[PDB]
């Protein structure tokens, strides 16, 4: 039961890590193409 | 909703802060508290915006205290922003050793919320 | 095997925490330099 729940949390941390890398690509895309006029230095 | 200066001070938003303090209203709006009691100097340093809190000090903001009795040193110490308490200490060196309504200092508030990197700078 | 899988999940939670702090810097940058005209108070 310990070896069948540690194996279950390993598949859950792999889904969190893949969702977070797909989202980090989009957030990093927004700042490349965001319009900055009023708050420009 | 909230004031246009309380919106701009907590979300970075530097050129809007400098423009609102340039208007004719921008003399008594700089020291106005909200329902929680925080001035724009409190919320700018709670959120850790270190070049917006500097412009509020070049324009001479007053060091009031909120309803819990906390200065801008203690709010930034609860959030663990190290670069903004090294700036507030360089211009006001008497806010380090102060207390609040419950008697807690900044070292008390940084340990209630597990901020280890601030404790090495508070001491 | 328990000590070699708890040690593996410690390195995985360190990668999730570092990816999430790099992303929290960018999301917090967007609201500093976002253009707000129509939905301004």
């Amino acid at each position: 039961y310990i070896n069948a729940e540690l194996e279950r949390q390993r598949r859950k941390l792999r889904d969190i890590s893949r969702m977070l890398e797909q989202q980090h690509h989009l957030v990093r895309l927004i700042v490349q193409k965001m319009e900055i006029k009023t708050e420009a230095d | 909703n909230e004031s246009p200066l309380h919106f701009a001070a907590r979300y970075g938003r530097y050129n809007t802060v400098r423009q609102l303090l340039d208007s004719e209203k921008g003399s008594f709006i700089i020291n106005e508290s909200d329902g929680a009691g925080m001035t724009p100097l409190h919320i700018s340093s709670q959120q850790g915006h270190t070049r917006v809190v500097q412009l509020l000090l070049n324009r001479g903001a007053l060091l009031h205290r909120d309803h819990t009795g906390r200065n801008p040193l203690q709010l930034a110490a609860m959030s663990g922003y190290t670069e903004t308490i090294e700036l507030l200490h360089s211009v006001h060196s008497h806010l380090l050793d102060q207390v609040d309504k419950d008697g807690n200092t900044a070292l008390h508030l940084a340990t209630m919320e597990n901020k280890p990197h601030a404790i090495s700078v508070l001491m």
